C-alpha cells in the first residue's frame, strides 16, 4: 500500500459517502486493511483532507502557478477558473478544500506565485491580498452555489411568497444567466480593482 | 406554479 | 417554548457541537421535549438552519440596509463588515449561513437594497452582482478564517518547516496583521472594480 | 516552541 492508493480510494469513498461519511474507518475497509495501518499514511482525518485537497490541485489547478508570458490580470483569472474546477472534482470538495495548509511539494509553486507578482509591480503585501481575494472568493462562490442545490430541495414550496419587483427581477435575472456568470463577473471586478490600486500607487 | 419555481431560484441573504 | 427559547438553545448548541452535531433530534433532546413539540416550531433542520442564520444577522448584520445620504461605496463596505461579523458570531457560522435564504420578512430589506443601488446609478443587473460578490467575498473569508482554526489544532508540528523567503515573510505578515486588513483589502477592491466598472457606462 | 507557532500560521493553498 502507497500514499497514492490511500488517496484514489478516499477520492473514491469521497464520492460515494460525501465529506461526512468519509471515515479512516471505512477507508481502511475499503483498501482491505487494518485501521491502524493508515494512520502511518494519514495520522488523522484533517491530514487526509490535506492530502485529498492537494491531489484535487494537482490534477486539475493547471493555473496554480503563472504560465511564460501571461500578464498578472490573467494569471489571476486563470488562477481562480482552475482552483474551481480543482473544487468541483469531487463532491463536496470545497468542503475538503477549506482550511487546508500545503506541504513543503508546494512551496516552489507558492513562491513563483509571489516572485511573479512581485516582478509585475505588486508589493509583497498587496501581492498576498490578491491572492488570498481571488481563492477567498473562489471559495465562497463554489460553496454558496452548492449549498444552494441541496437546501433549495429541502425547503417547503409555498402557497404565499408577495416578492417586491425589483427582488423579484433580480433573482430572475441572477438563475437565467447561471452562477458562473456571476462568480466570473465578481472575479472580474477584482481584478479592475487591483489595477485601480496598482495604478494610485 | 411560478410560485414554487422562484421559491427555488437563489437569493442571496445579507 | 417559543421561537427565542429554541433560537437560543439551538445557537448555544452549536458553539458546543458545531453544525454537524446540531441535529433537531438533539436540540429537542436539549430542550426536554419530545421531537413532535419541536417539530411545531422547527420543521427539520434545513429550517432550523434558515432561522439561526437570520438571527445571527438580526444580531449582527447593522448594515443590512443602506443608511440614508450614505454613498454606495460606503453601504457595500459596511454591509459586508457587518455580514462577516454575524459570520463569525458562533462556532461554524459561516457554513451555517451558507445556502440559506431570506423569509418574507426581510424582502423590504434586499428591495431597498436594489432600490438605493439603481438610484445611485447602478444597473439591476450591476446592482446584484455588486451584492453578490461582495457576499460571496465575505463568506469565503470567514469559511476559511473558521476552518483554519479548527484545523490548525489537528496538524501535527512538522520537525522542520524549510519555507522559501517571500513565502515566509507573507504568511508572518498575515499572522501579524490578522484576518481583518486582507478582508478590507479585498473588499476595497471589489469596490474599486465595481466604481471603474461604473463610471465607464 | 516558537517552531510550533509558525507552524500553524495561515497558508493559502491554491
Ligand atoms: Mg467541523
Amino acid at each position: 500500500l502507497d500514499k497514492s492508493k490511500v488517496i484514489n480510494s478516499a477520492l473514491e469513498l469521497l464520492n460515494e459517502v460525501g465529506i461526512e461519511g468519509l471515515t479512516t474507518r471505512k477507508l481502511a475497509q475499503k483498501l482491505g486493511v487494518e485501521q491502524p495501518t493508515l494512520y502511518w499514511h494519514v495520522k488523522n482525518k484533517r491530514a487526509l483532507l490535506d492530502a485529498l485537497a492537494i491531489e484535487m490541485l494537482d490534477r486539475h489547478h493547471t493555473h496554480f502557478s503563472p504560465l511564460e508570458g501571461e500578464s498578472w490580470q490573467d494569471f489571476l483569472r486563470n488562477n481562480a477558473k482552475s482552483f474551481r474546477n480543482a473544487l468541483l472534482s469531487h463532491r463536496d470538495g470545497a468542503k475538503v478544500h477549506l482550511g487546508t495548509r500545503p506541504t513543503e511539494k508546494q512551496y516552489e509553486t507558492l513562491e513563483n506565485q509571489l516572485a511573479f507578482l512581485t516582478q509585475q509591480g505588486f508589493s509583497l503585501e498587496n501581492a498576498l491580498y490578491a491572492l488570498s481575494a481571488v481563492g477567498h472568493f473562489t471559495l465562497g462562490s463554489v460553496l454558496e452555489d452548492q449549498e444552494h442545490q441541496v437546501a433549495k430541495e429541502e425547503r417547503e414550496t409555498p402557497t404565499t411568497d408577495s416578492m417586491p419587483p425589483l427582488l423579484r427581477q433580480a433573482i430572475e435575472l441572477f438563475d437565467h444567466q447561471g452562477a458562473e456568470p456571476a462568480f466570473l463577473h465578481g472575479l472580474e471586478s477584482l481584478i479592475r480593482g487591483f489595477e485601480v490600486q496598482l495604478t494610485a500607487l | 406554479s411560478v410560485l414554487a419555481a422562484r421559491a427555488r431560484m437563489w437569493m442571496w441573504h445579507w
